[PDB]
Formats: C-alpha cells, structure tokens, sequence
C-alpha cells in the first residue's frame, strides 16, 4: 500500500476474532506498537479514559 | 394431582431484603483459605451490614442501593485490580470482587406460594 507524503490520522482498526464473533479491541486489551525496521519518524495519538490511567 | 402456577414472587410478597456476600478469591493453588483470608471475609460482611444499617439516613443520596457509596470511585479500577490478581502479583493473593458484596433486588429463585403476604390499601394478588 502506497501513501502520499504526510500520513496523518491513519486509523489502526483492531478486531479481535472469537469464532462466533469478531469484537473490537477493548481498553482491557492494552496494546503496544513497535517498528521492526527500527525507523523512528512516526507518531501515535490515542485517548486515555480513566479506565487505564493505572494500567498504563 | 394439584399444582400452583403463576405463583407470586416470594421475596416481594413477604417484603424481605436480601444481600449477597461471597468469599474473597485466593490465588493459592489448592484453593484453601488462611485465617487472614477468613478475617477479610468477616470484615467485608460486617461492612456490608453496616451500610445496611446506615442506609436509613433521612437524606436521599444520589444513587439508591447503599453499597454504591462503598465502591464509588474504586469501580473505575476493577481491571487493574483484577490484573494484579490474575498474575498473582496482588499483596496476599486475595481478590476482592466489587459485585460479590451487594444487595439483590430482583432474583428468580425458590418459588411456590410464600407463607407471609402483605397488603396495603386495595392492592391484590392472585393464585
Ligand atoms: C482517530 O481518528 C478517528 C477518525 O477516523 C477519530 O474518530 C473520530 O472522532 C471524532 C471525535 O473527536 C468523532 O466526531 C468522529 O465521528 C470520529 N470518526 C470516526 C470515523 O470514528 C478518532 O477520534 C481518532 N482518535 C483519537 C484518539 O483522537
Ligand atoms: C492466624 O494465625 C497466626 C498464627 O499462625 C496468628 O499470628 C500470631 O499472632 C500472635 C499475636 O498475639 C503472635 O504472638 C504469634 O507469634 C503469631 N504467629 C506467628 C506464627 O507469627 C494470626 O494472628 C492469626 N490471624 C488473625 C487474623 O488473628
């Protein structure tokens, strides 16, 4: 997949599949992003509701 | 044969208030309880009945079901607490569940015609 210069607000939609259903990723299922090629010119923006302030 | 159907809710008919206080979980592999775990169970049951007594204050309070004022802010941390218990990282291995200690209003349990009935100003029942 090809992208135009600045890629802004690219949505990372994460779906959990559970045989019968596929639900969206929940705040209990906290996640980490890494860049396997070691590049570091990228940013990730996220909202923190008062359900993970302590998990995080 | 004789059968009673369309019976009326025993707890509503007899006007009884019912609470639930399940024991705290333990991370011990065999599942046994220490004396300290039973002490924690004792104190939690006492505090439940203490709120039962303090709910009779004249002022309404914002939310019904007195146990609310006990949990309140802590209800936002449940996952965190549960996490520390699942990986057995939590203090003495005890787990205190919010939903374990609460007053039940509507349950579907034992049935049949209740013994006591209470009536007030023209209200009726059927059997
Ligand atoms: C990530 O980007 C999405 C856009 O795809 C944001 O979702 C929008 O959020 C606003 C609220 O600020 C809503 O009014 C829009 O309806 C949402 N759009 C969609 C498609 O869901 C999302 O808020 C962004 N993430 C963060 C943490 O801000
Ligand atoms: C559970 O039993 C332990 C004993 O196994 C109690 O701990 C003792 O407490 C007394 C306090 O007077 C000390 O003199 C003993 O030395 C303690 N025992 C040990 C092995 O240290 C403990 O108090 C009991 N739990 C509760 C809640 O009372």
């Amino acid at each position: 997949h090809r992208f135009k210069f600045p890629v802004t607000q690219y949505p990372v939609v994460l779906e959990i599949f559970n045989e019968r259903d596929k639900i969206s990723a929940e705040p209990p299922y906290l996640v980490t992003m890494t860049e396997v090629n070691m590049r570091k010119n990228w940013q990730l923006k996220h909202n923190e509701p008062e359900n993970v302030k302590k998990m995080k | 044969e004789i059968h009673l159907i369309d019976v009326p809710k025993k707890h509503h008919a007899s006007r009884t208030e019912s609470y639930v206080a399940l024991p705290p979980l333990v991370s011990e592999s065999l599942g046994f309880h220490n004396n300290n775990t039973l002490a924690v169970y004792q104190g939690l049951v006492y505090y439940l009945l203490w709120l039962h007594s303090k709910y009779d204050k004249p002022y309404a309070d914002p939310v019904h079901d007195p146990t609310w004022r006990w949990w309140q802010h802590k209800t936002k941390d449940k996952d965190y607490f549960f996490y520390l218990f699942s990986n057995r990282l939590a203090a003495e291995g005890i787990y205190i569940n919010m939903n374990a200690y609460q007053k039940l209003y509507n349950m579907s349990g034992d049935y049949g015609i209740p013994d006591l009935f209470f009536l007030d100003k023209g209200n009726w029942f059927t059997i």
